């Protein structure tokens, strides 16, 4: 380390949100199976 | 009978809170932001509906 | 209605119950309400342990340092007449809370304070973020080092007679090495002259093409004479491991400047870990509106 | 009503204490107009939970809709914890970023202040308007988060009165679809880019996510003893005091 | 080593430790006992409102009904002399211990007891397992009713002569229906005589092929002169809404029993919702081991 | 109900069982599962 320690400045926010969406959607899809089960 | 109650926490909050801004030196342009903010949290926006 | 819901005599009524339940229900919020504190309380205890008192676990909020001045400007703008005094007093006063903190008697024997090289240096690594060894110690800062703007000789600095100045310092952060441009075909035009690379640059002109004609001979006071910050005064330590520690500072005298009319001086560091951001006009550079309305 | 009180509680601390504002209005509409919503609407579907048709008809002059035990218990227990789980998740984020809670009483003038470029927090770092505006925004999105997480325990023990989970069960397809969906628009709001120019929320780090999970845990708990005295105790404290 | 870690004099130190530790340490130990305890207790009051004062949640570990006796027997034997009188005492004592609960001054008023058909008869259904009603009532049972066996002519009940007496008891179980088996072409042989469908019947007989001769006549004595137990006294609506309740009973006298030898008698009940075990010797049926050796 | 609450009084030990050895049987596959991944 030392000098070149800017990785201590850094964050990957790009893979979180993508991940994050990821979730999301699949949250959402989970949702959807529960509420139509029984209509079919 | 609902509204009743709702409304009497609602200004019992903010003509208090209102007389307490001032009496702590907080200009106008803070106070109005705080009587939105009290306003909004105390009216549930949602429920009738 | 009105009168018995509020006090009857037959029940010995207050409001609505009686004395044994008023004092069930308050005895009864009395303690949930404990409960929730002491709960609340404990949690936040072992917060207090999850944390270190050498640094900050999240840096990235404060990664790009900013570039602030000695002066307090209420929209960036620095107006004020040469006759009437009580023009420039809310700038000097400030001004002056700024440098009184780098007064000589403040810095003073060995510790914790040492003479460090009155020549742009290299950084300087005090060891690792630890308490192992005792308080770090901190390079002195003299006043002197700023030659027209130093309150010393003309206490008002300049507001006297048209002709201000403007400390200007970069923001304090832990572990932060501030790297200067190399000397590659790649530079700005006005950074190739006196490229002492243990100096980091600080440059000020005009926001507007046109203001540039209106605007004189920006002279700028350092460490060496130069116009930049030593490198060797950091990394810095954080409060808790270098108390007493002084960030250096650079002066800028703005003479020449055209009577009665707004110009508008943006000044800017140039640097590696050093980026501009277009929502935070104080990120890397700064903004200033001086007027001297005579 | 019970989201009311974590609503309220920011902007009081707000005068009293001299925080920096721990819950915006923006944030408000969007949880009182949207993630409150669904679960509500899905709580007409619930079924009996005894026998209705055998209960004399309600008195018009005596009982009512809104009583003062339903205010006892959103407006005074719940919604207390709520609000405790919330300013938690704050300390937090402020206490991870450099802010500890002994510095923080006491700096909304200058942490409000627009021309103060040079603020000191508990460790020394000068930290600049828009950079401390970001953070105080990224506690307000974790409130959001932590409003919902704690309305999950609260959905569940408005599901019934007086019975408990274990005995009626959770066969209503529609609270299930709301809980899903709320958590899904949390998310949404957050991690989707852009979000940053529109409603002002920030994407948040896996570990705070997890702070409001025991102030739910403990709120499904207290109501589930609340609702076993008052089925071992009938006529008791329990029921004319918390009873709705 | 043996002396100094008991007990050094420059450090002032006990088996280690000096006073602050040892009071550090229990000062631990308490607050954390007294943690621990008051957990537990919690967890066992939530145990507490999770269970019902009027019916257990569990009853299947007691569904077939077991069959017990009045004399206490070690190994199920029954063994005394006829001229000895010490020999036979541990057994009146108990007898008569059992038998001392029927009497009739316990039973007395219209609270809680009911007078009931002298002759077998149906259940009876006081209501649910509730406290809407009060305590319920039970029926009343004599003593008398068990002619030659009751401690009222011959204390001793029949061990003075060579004719002792044995008074069988079905297990109280709360809610259960005792069901007589039906008139159908499918029944032992001992049953079909004396069909009172209202009695659970209670036959006995030698537990071996030889020992049948060497077993004299036995005679049952009952409620209506039956070999059972009424169907009236049932069902059982456990002690907290019951208390002041008294179970059928039947005496058996083993007359003309053969002397010095040991005879092996197995008495059986029948029913539909009664079953043994080969396991449990006491499940519906019992074993005795008298031998009357004079 | 009444007389003829016999049901009162049984248990279906049986399914308890069944259930329970299922149960076993999965949990010991997964663990060979997790124990040999890896080499191969
Ligand atoms: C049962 C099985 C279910 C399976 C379902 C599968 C669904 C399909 C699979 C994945 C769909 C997810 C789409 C992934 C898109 C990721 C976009 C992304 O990662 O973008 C990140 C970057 C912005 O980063 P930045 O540098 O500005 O960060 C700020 C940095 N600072 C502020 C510090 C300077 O994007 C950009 O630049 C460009 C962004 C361009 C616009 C992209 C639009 C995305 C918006 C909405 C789509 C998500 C809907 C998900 C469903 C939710 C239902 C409620
Ligand atoms: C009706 C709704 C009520 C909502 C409640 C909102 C709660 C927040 C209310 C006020 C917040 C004030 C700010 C809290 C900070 C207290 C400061 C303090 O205390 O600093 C002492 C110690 C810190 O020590 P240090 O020197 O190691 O730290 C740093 C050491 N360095 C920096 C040198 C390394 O902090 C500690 O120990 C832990 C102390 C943490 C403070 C918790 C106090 C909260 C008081 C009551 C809450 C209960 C509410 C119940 C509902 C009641 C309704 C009527
Ligand atoms: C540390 C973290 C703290 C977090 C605190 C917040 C927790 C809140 C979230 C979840 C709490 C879960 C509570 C579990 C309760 C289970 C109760 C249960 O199992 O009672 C069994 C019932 C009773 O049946 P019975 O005898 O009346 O049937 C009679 C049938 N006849 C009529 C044919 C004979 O059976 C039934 O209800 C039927 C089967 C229903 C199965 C439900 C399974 C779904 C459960 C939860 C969904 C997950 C939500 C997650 C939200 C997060 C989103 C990201
Ligand atoms: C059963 C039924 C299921 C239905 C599920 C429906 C789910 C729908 C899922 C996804 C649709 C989301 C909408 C897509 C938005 C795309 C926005 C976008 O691609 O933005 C990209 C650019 C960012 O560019 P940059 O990184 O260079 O900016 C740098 C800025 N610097 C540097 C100054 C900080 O945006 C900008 O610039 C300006 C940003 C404009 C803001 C637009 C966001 C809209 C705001 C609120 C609407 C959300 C309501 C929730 C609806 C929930 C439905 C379930
Ligand atoms: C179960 C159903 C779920 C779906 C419901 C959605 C969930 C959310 C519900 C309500 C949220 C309402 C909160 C209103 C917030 C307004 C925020 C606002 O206005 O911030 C002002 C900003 C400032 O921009 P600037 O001038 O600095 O930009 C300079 C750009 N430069 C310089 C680059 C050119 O302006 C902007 O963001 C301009 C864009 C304006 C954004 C309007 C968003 C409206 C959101 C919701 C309305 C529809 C909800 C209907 C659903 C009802 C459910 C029952
Ligand atoms: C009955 C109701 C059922 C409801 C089911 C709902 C479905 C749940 C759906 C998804 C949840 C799984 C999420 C897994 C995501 C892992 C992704 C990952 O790679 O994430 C890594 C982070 C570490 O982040 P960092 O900051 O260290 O590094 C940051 C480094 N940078 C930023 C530089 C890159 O880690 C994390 O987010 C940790 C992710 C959270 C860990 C999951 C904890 C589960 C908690 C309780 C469940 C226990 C079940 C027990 C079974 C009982 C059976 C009877
Ligand atoms: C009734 C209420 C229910 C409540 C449920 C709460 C669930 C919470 C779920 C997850 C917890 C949050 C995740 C924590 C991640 C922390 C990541 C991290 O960076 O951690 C680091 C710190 C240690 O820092 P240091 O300075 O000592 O390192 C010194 C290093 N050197 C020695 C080299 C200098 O770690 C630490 O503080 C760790 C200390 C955490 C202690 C809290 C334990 C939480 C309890 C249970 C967790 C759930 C697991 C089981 C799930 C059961 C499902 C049924
Ligand atoms: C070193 C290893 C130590 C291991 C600890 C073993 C723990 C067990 C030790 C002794 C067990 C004794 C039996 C406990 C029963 C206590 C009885 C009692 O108390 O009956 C009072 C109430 C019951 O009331 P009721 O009339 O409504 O019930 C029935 C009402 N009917 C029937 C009319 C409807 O029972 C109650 O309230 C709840 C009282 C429950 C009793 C918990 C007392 C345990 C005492 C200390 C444990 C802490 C150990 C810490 C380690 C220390 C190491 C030195
Ligand atoms: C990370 C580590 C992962 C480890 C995963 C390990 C895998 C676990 C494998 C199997 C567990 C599922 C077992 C399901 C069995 C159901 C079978 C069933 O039909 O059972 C019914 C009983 C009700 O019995 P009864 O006496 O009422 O009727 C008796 C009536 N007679 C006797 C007359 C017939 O019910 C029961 O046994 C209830 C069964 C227990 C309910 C499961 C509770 C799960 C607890 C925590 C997990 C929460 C996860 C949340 C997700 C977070 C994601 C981030
Ligand atoms: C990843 C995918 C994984 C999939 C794996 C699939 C594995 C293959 C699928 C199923 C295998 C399970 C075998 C099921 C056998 C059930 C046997 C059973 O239900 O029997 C119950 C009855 C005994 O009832 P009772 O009336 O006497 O009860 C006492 C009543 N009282 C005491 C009140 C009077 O049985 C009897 O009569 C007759 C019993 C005859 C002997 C059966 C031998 C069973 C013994 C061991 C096999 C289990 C090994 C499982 C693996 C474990 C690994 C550690
Ligand atoms: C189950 C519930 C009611 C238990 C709540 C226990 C509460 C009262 C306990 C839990 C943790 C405790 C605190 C934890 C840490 C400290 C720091 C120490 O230097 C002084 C004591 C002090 C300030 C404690 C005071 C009492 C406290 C808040
Ligand atoms: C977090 C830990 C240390 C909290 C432990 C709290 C303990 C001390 C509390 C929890 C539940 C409490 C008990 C719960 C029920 C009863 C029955 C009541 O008729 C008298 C009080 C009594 C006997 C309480 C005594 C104190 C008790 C055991
Ligand atoms: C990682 C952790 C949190 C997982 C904990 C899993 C626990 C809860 C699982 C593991 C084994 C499971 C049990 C295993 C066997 C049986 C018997 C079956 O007839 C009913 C379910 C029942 C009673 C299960 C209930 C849930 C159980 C105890
Ligand atoms: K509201």
């Amino acid at each position: 380390e030392g000098p070149d320690n800017d990785e201590r400045f850094t964050y990957d926010y790009y893979r979180l949100r993508v991940v994050g969406l990821i979730v999301a959607a699949v949250l959402c899809v989970i949702g959807i199976i529960i509420l139509l089960a029984g209509k079919c | 009978h609902f509204i009743h109650i709702i409304t009497g926490v609602a200004v019992f909050l903010g003509v208090s809170f209102f007389i307490l801004s001032l009496i702590l030196g907080y200009s106008w342009l803070e106070a109005v932001i705080f009587l939105i903010g009290i306003i909004v949290a105390n009216v549930p926006e949602g429920l009738l509906a | 209605g009105w009168k018995k819901f509020l006090w009857d005599s037959e029940k010995k009524e207050f409001l609505g119950r009686t004395g044994s339940s008023w004092f069930k229900i308050f005895l009864f919020y009395l303690i949930f309400y404990g409960c929730l504190a002491g709960i609340f309380i404990g949690t936040i205890q072992v917060l207090l342990l999850t944390l270190s008192d050498f640094e900050p676990k999240y840096q990235d909020r404060v990664a790009p340092p900013g570039l602030s001045h000695a002066p307090y400007a209420i929209k960036t703008e620095i107006s004020f007449s040469i006759s009437n005094p009580k023009s420039y007093e809310s700038f000097v006063k400030s001004m002056h809370k700024l440098m009184d903190l780098y007064n000589e008697s403040s810095q003073a024997g060995n510790s914790p304070f040492e003479d460090c090289s009155d020549t742009p240096a290299d950084y300087i690594k005090r060891g690792d973020l630890d308490d192992s060894q005792g308080q770090k110690k901190a390079c002195r800062f003299s006043r002197m080092w700023l030659k027209n703007c130093s309150g010393l000789d003309d206490t008002t600095y300049g507001y006297a007679e048209g002709k201000p100045c403007v400390v200007a310092k970069l923001n304090r952060i832990i572990g932060f090495y501030p790297k200067p441009l190399k000397n590659t075909t790649d530079l700005p035009e006005e950074l190739q002259a006196n490229y002492n690379q243990y100096v980091l640059p600080l440059r000020c002109a005009a926001k507007r093409e046109e203001d540039r004609e209106k605007i004189g001979s920006i002279e700028y006071f350092g460490l060496g004479g130069y116009a930049g910050f030593p490198l060797q005064y950091y990394p810095y330590y954080g409060k808790r491991l270098q108390k007493k520690y002084l960030q250096p500072l650079l002066a800028i005298q703005f003479t020449n400047l055209t009577q009665n009319m707004e110009l508008r001086i943006e000044c800017k560091v140039y640097g590696e870990n050093i980026d501009y951001s277009e929502k935070d006009r104080f990120r890397g550079r700064f903004e200033v509106k001086i007027e001297v309305k005579s | 009503l019970t989201s009311n009180i974590p609503e309220i509680t920011p902007f009081l601390v707000f005068i009293i204490g001299n925080v920096p504002l721990p819950l915006g209005t923006v944030t408000i509409l969007c949880i009182d107009l949207g993630t409150d919503m669904v679960p509500a609407i899905s709580l007409a579907y619930e079924q009996a939970e005894s026998d209705i048709m055998k209960r004399q008809p309600r008195n018009p002059k005596t009982d009512k809709l809104v009583n003062e035990r339903l205010i006892s218990m959103a407006y005074g227990q719940i919604g207390m914890i709520q609000a405790l789980g919330g300013f938690f998740s704050y300390f937090v984020i402020l206490a991870e970023n450099g802010f500890l809670p002994m510095d923080l009483i006491g700096k909304r003038v200058r942490w409000d202040d627009r021309w103060i470029s040079d603020v000191e927090d508990s460790f020394g770092q000068q930290w600049t308007y828009e950079q401390r505006k970001i953070v105080e925004f990224t506690c307000h999105t974790s409130f959001f988060i932590s409003i919902v997480v704690v309305q999950w325990a609260d959905l569940i023990i408005c599901k019934t009165r007086r019975n408990s989970i274990f005995q009626q069960g959770m066969k209503n397809k529609i609270l299930i679809f709301g809980l899903f969906e709320e958590t899904a628009l949390a998310a949404f709001l957050s991690y989707c880019p852009g979000t940053d120019v529109a409603l002002r929320m920030y994407p948040l780090k896996p570990s705070w996510w997890f702070c409001a999970f025991p102030y739910s845990l403990i709120i499904f708990l207290y109501d589930e003893m609340r609702r076993f005295i008052i089925r071992r105790s009938p006529g008791g404290w329990v029921e004319q005091e918390t009873y709705y």
